[PDB]
């Protein structure tokens, strides 16, 4: 924990367009969520003209962003500029150096992704439940980005279920009506396929006689 | 057996 810079120095370091809050979003970079009340208190302090002021914000504490302090899952539905402010890694690490981070609490680090016309911090990636067709209850939950391909989902299901190289496998998604949609195209993304957290993704394996299990299902 | 009871939504 480094000596606190002067107020104007902190403002510039944390806000500037090179290394601070105004830095453009670039795919792959890390950004961190800061609970908005803390950041506004820091802003009032550094704009307040009194380095000794009681408006000093104290340790960063993102407690209100988490569902609980057991698994530290982010609350759903958080809104940038209302619940939290985004800072790039350099600015987050400076703020932690200066003010500290609440003891025992993990940072909230998220990555920029590239969408067709925009870059965005992916605050909420997609957790998919991967299962074999023969046992829909034995799942492995795996996090994927919205920009990952369906092919990566399938390769991941094959790895997690120890599918052998010569076995043939293909994916299905269980939809909200309770039926199955075939994921024919491995080149499209998780976003293109409209997959959602908690969704069941079924890896079907071709039988050794060359027929597929799904031939037996009502179409 | 659950998979075999599920319906396949024919694509458009």
């Amino acid at each position: 924990h480094e000596e606190l810079p002067g107020l104007d120095s902190q403002w510039r370091q944390i806000e500037n367009g090179e290394s601070g809050r105004e830095r453009p979003l670039r795919a792959g970079e890390s950004w961190f969520l800061v609970e908005k009340h803390w950041y506004k208190q820091w802003e009032a302090y550094v704009q307040g003209g009194d380095q000794d002021s009681s408006t000093f914000p104290g340790c960063i504490n993102n407690a209100t962003l988490f569902q609980d302090e057991i698994n530290w899952r982010l609350k759903e539905g958080l809104v940038e500029g209302e619940d939290y402010v985004l800072l790039p890694a350099a600015a987050w690490h400076y703020l932690v150096s200066w003010y500290g981070l609440e003891h025992g609490q993990p940072p909230i680090e998220r990555k920029v992704i590239e969408l067709p016309n925009i870059q965005k911090v992916e605050v909420y990636p997609v957790e998919l439940l991967l299962v074999r067709h023969n046992d829909l209850g034995k799942s492995h939950t795996v996090q994927f980005s919205h920009t990952d391909s369906i092919g990566l989902v399938l390769r991941t299901a094959r790895e997690r279920f120890l599918v052998e190289p010569q076995e043939d496998t293909r994916l299905w998604a269980k939809n909200s009506e309770g039926s199955l949609d075939r994921l024919y195209d491995t080149h499209i993304t998780v976003l293109d396929a409209a997959l959602e957290t908690g969704q069941l993704i079924i890896m079907e394996t071709r039988k050794k006689d060359g027929t597929w299990p799904s031939a037996q299902l009502e179409h | 057996g659950e998979f075999y009871k599920l319906k396949i939504r024919t694509p458009r």
